[PDB]
Protein backbone atom coordinates (compact mmCIF):
# COMPACT_ATOMS: atom_id res chain seq x y z
CA UNK A 1 0.00 0.00 0.00
CA UNK A 2 1.19 3.51 -0.85
CA UNK A 3 0.17 7.00 0.19
CA UNK A 4 -1.74 8.06 -2.94
CA UNK A 5 -4.04 5.10 -3.65
CA UNK A 6 -7.82 5.33 -3.78
CA UNK A 7 -10.24 3.26 -1.71
CA UNK A 8 -11.52 1.57 -4.87
CA UNK A 9 -7.93 0.69 -5.77
CA UNK A 10 -7.59 -0.88 -2.31
CA UNK A 11 -10.72 -2.95 -2.95
CA UNK A 12 -9.44 -4.05 -6.36
CA UNK A 13 -6.05 -5.03 -4.92
CA UNK A 14 -7.67 -7.03 -2.13
CA UNK A 15 -10.01 -8.77 -4.58
CA UNK A 16 -7.09 -9.74 -6.81
CA UNK A 17 -5.09 -10.99 -3.82
CA UNK A 18 -7.98 -13.08 -2.51
CA UNK A 19 -8.67 -14.55 -5.95
CA UNK A 20 -4.96 -15.39 -6.22
CA UNK A 21 -5.06 -17.70 -3.18
CA UNK A 22 -7.69 -19.93 -4.80
CA UNK A 23 -10.73 -19.07 -2.66
CA UNK A 24 -12.57 -17.67 -5.68
CA UNK A 25 -15.57 -18.88 -7.60
CA UNK A 26 -15.61 -22.00 -9.76
CA UNK A 27 -15.06 -21.60 -13.50
CA UNK A 28 -18.46 -23.03 -14.41
CA UNK A 29 -18.50 -21.57 -17.95
CA UNK A 30 -21.19 -19.14 -16.78
CA UNK A 31 -21.64 -15.50 -15.79
CA UNK A 32 -22.29 -16.69 -12.22
CA UNK A 33 -18.53 -16.79 -11.66
CA UNK A 34 -18.13 -13.22 -12.92
CA UNK A 35 -20.89 -11.89 -10.66
CA UNK A 36 -19.69 -13.83 -7.60
CA UNK A 37 -16.09 -12.69 -8.06
CA UNK A 38 -17.43 -9.16 -8.48
CA UNK A 39 -19.27 -9.37 -5.13
CA UNK A 40 -16.44 -10.69 -2.90
CA UNK A 41 -15.11 -7.55 -1.17
CA UNK A 42 -17.35 -4.50 -1.08
CA UNK A 43 -17.57 -0.97 0.29
CA UNK A 44 -20.76 0.78 1.40
CA UNK A 45 -20.97 4.45 0.43
CA UNK A 46 -23.64 7.01 1.33
CA UNK A 47 -26.05 6.20 -1.49
CA UNK A 48 -25.98 2.39 -1.19
CA UNK A 49 -27.12 1.88 2.41
CA UNK A 50 -29.53 -0.97 3.13
CA UNK B 1 2.31 4.31 -15.58
CA UNK B 2 4.43 1.25 -16.37
CA UNK B 3 3.64 -1.72 -18.61
CA UNK B 4 5.85 -4.81 -18.83
CA UNK B 5 5.89 -7.35 -21.66
CA UNK B 6 8.22 -10.13 -22.75
CA UNK B 7 10.91 -9.33 -25.31
CA UNK B 8 10.48 -12.39 -27.54
CA UNK B 9 6.82 -13.51 -27.47
CA UNK B 10 5.00 -10.40 -26.26
CA UNK B 11 2.69 -11.91 -23.65
CA UNK B 12 1.33 -9.36 -21.19
CA UNK B 13 2.79 -9.53 -17.68
CA UNK B 14 1.72 -6.49 -15.68
CA UNK B 15 0.72 -2.85 -15.62
CA UNK B 16 1.00 -0.48 -12.67
CA UNK B 17 0.37 3.12 -11.63
CA UNK B 18 2.86 4.32 -9.02
CA UNK B 19 3.67 7.64 -7.37
CA UNK B 20 7.05 6.95 -5.73
CA UNK B 21 8.54 5.65 -9.02
CA UNK B 22 9.20 2.14 -7.67
CA UNK B 23 7.83 -0.81 -9.66
CA UNK B 24 7.72 -3.67 -7.15
CA UNK B 25 5.71 -6.83 -6.61
CA UNK B 26 5.01 -7.58 -10.28
CA UNK B 27 8.35 -9.33 -10.90
CA UNK B 28 8.98 -11.63 -7.96
CA UNK B 29 12.14 -11.18 -5.91
CA UNK B 30 13.24 -7.95 -7.62
CA UNK B 31 12.50 -4.27 -7.09
CA UNK B 32 12.96 -1.91 -10.05
CA UNK B 33 13.72 1.81 -9.66
CA UNK B 34 13.31 4.43 -12.39
CA UNK B 35 14.47 8.01 -11.98
CA UNK B 36 11.99 10.87 -12.29
CA UNK B 37 13.95 12.47 -15.16
CA UNK B 38 12.28 10.40 -17.90
CA UNK B 39 9.68 11.81 -20.27
CA UNK B 40 9.66 15.40 -18.98
CA UNK B 41 9.90 18.58 -21.07
CA UNK B 42 10.43 21.98 -19.44
CA UNK B 43 9.56 25.46 -20.69
CA UNK B 44 9.74 28.99 -19.29
CA UNK B 45 6.83 31.45 -19.29
CA UNK B 46 7.97 35.07 -19.19
CA UNK B 47 4.41 36.42 -19.38
CA UNK B 48 3.62 34.83 -16.01
CA UNK B 49 7.23 34.31 -14.84
CA UNK B 50 6.89 30.59 -14.16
Amino acid sequence: LEGDDTVSEFETKLSSAILELGMGATAGTSDEAATVNSNLVNYVSTGDVT
Amino acid sequence: TIKVTDAHTGKFIGSDSVNDSTLRGVIQGVDVKIDSDVGVSISWNSTKKT
